[PDB]
């Protein structure tokens, strides 16, 4: 039996979904949403890590002939110097002067903990999101697991459910992101091609297989001082360590809807946005028929105290003549006020207590027993002076009812002030009809 | 890897306003954000006792 419904995407909020098919007793569904999780697509442009400047021991040779050779390792500084007079512990070696060679070379290589201490870049796109939904009805109460994509079944049991697609994907992520040990950032990066010497990503290596470690870290060599053996190389500090040092402003604190990020598959969980449509079909034998416990007769409602707006302050009394006592269904058609009690047992006396809540001081919620329906109104004037630490359990719609009890005098004074000018128009019309002649 | 745990901040809620007293033993960090569409983030290091509204 197909039927459609909508659920606000608010975690921890029980939802009541009423099915009122004829030929059977009307029935109610308890809906729970537990920890949604939006998972994006990842592209893995390149990688960034520390760099080690590998320099071999300098080459000394006292003949004067230079040997300049070029290899394929990154950012060589191929240079050899003359006029060197090196010194060591034993004073000095050799005798010749003004005719000597001093070969100095250095290059760069990836870090030793590159396997573990790396930082990853990723590209985001249209993202799917999974949700865990708990369904309950008469003597059946189970959790589910659905991808809540455009179309997909659940098959919790006798019935079957299909959760519709999200209205809009307001993903906190966007385009390019960085993942590094349990936190992400909405910080853009230079492309894999070229990078600035020092800011960030001065090493733009690809996947961890250590191939073509592109470097633009700008090594520079210089003439060693005349004192002893040297290898003077100038280098800017690693941008990876500096970026870690500055860090700051983690994205986990910038979620526009308080959506906590977990990094193992990189997903965002426990955040409210939009609403989720759903469709369902139910077998005929999943509930009772109309012949069981029809005991509505007449109906009227009363309210004792209606201190509202925090969890539930609307205690209501419903009395009615009863047939053989038994179970039944109860809900409210409108959404200005919401109840918590599911299908409740009915005694022969007929006195039934209900708990509901609302926002406006003049609710017009229309209660509905599994066969009857009567308008219920209350003067829920008194608020309460607190700042609650728990969750709200009603719709945010606050609006005094059209009928109401405190705003009636506004309506009557407006109607009377309109009536003055309406009667003035009437008397003018009669006068002008007299004088038109 | 063990890490310290600061004392519970002293909260004294007003109306549509939240007042808190902070008694730090070492320089720590306090951040807050709003569940609404505009988050309005905030972060600021703390080293001495201070009140924040
Ligand atoms: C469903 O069962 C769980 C026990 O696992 C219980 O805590 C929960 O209240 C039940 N649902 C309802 C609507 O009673």
């Amino acid at each position: 039996y197909e039927h459609t419904a909508t659920i606000p995407n608010v975690v921890g909020f029980p939802y009541k979904a009423h099915i009122e098919r004829n030929g059977f007793s009307p029935m109610t569904l308890q809906l729970e949403v537990l920890g949604t999780s939006l998972e994006p697509t990842l592209n893995l442009e390149y990688i960034t890590c520390e760099y080690k400047t590998v320099v071999p021991s300098p080459y000394i040779k006292c003949c004067g002939t230079s040997e300049c050779r070029s290899m394929e390792r990154p950012d060589y500084q191929c240079q050899v110097y003359t006029g060197v007079y090196p010194f060591m512990w034993g004073g000095a070696y050799c005798f010749c002067d003004t005719e000597n060679t001093q070969l100095s070379e250095a290059y760069v290589d990836r870090s030793d903990v590159c396997k573990h201490d790396h930082a990853a870049a990723y590209k985001a796109h249209t993202a799917a999101m999974k949700a865990t939904i708990r369904i309950s009805y008469g003597n059946l109460n189970q959790t589910t697991t659905a991808f809540v994509n455009g179309e997909h079944t659940v098959t919790v049991g006798g019935s079957r459910f299909t959760f519709g697609p999200i209205s809009t994907a307001w993903t906190p992520f966007d385009n390019k992101i960085v993942v590094y040990k349990n936190d992400v950032y909405n910080l853009d990066f230079p492309p894999y091609g070229s990078g600035q010497p020092g800011r960030f990503g001065d090493i733009q290596s690809r996947t961890v297989e250590s191939k073509d470690l592109y470097a633009n870290t700008a090594l520079k060599l210089s003439r060693p001082s005349s004192g002893t053996v040297h290898v003077p190389y100038t280098q800017t500090p690693s941008g990876f360590k500096y970026w870690i040092k500055e860090r700051g402003t983690s994205l986990n604190d910038k979620a526009p809807f308080g959506c906590v990020i977990k990094t193992n598959p990189v997903r965002a969980e426990n955040c409210a946005v939009g609403n989720i449509p759903v469709s369902m079909d139910i077998p005929d034998s999943a509930f009772t028929r109309v012949i069981d416990a029809p005991a509505v007769t007449n109906l009227e409602c009363q309210v004792a105290v209606c201190t509202h707006s925090s969890d539930f302050g609307g205690i209501a009394t419903l009395t009615f003549k009863t047939d053989k006592p038994g179970k039944c269904a109860v809900h409210s058609h409108s959404n200005v006020a919401t109840i918590q009690e599911a299908a409740v047992d009915i005694k022969t006396d007929g006195k039934i207590t209900l708990h509901f809540s609302t926002a406006s001081a003049s609710p017009a919620f229309k209660v509905s027993v599994c066969s009857a329906k009567t308008t219920c109104m209350a003067a829920c004037e008194p608020p309460k002076d607190h700042i609650v630490p728990y969750g709200a359990s009603h719709n945010n719609q606050v609006f005094p009812d059209m009928s109401g009890t405190a705003m009636t005098w506004v309506q009557r004074v407006a109607g009377g002030f309109g009536g003055l000018t309406l009667a003035a128009v009437a008397v003018l019309i009669l006068v002008t009809c007299v004088t038109m002649r | 890897c063990r890490v310290p745990l600061a004392r519970a901040p002293g909260v004294t809620y007003g109306k549509r306003e939240l007042t808190v007293k902070l008694h730090p033993d070492h320089p720590t960090l306090l951040t807050y954000r709003s569940l609404g569409a505009d988050p309005r983030p905030y972060e600021e290091w703390i080293d001495r006792y201070v009140e924040r509204t």
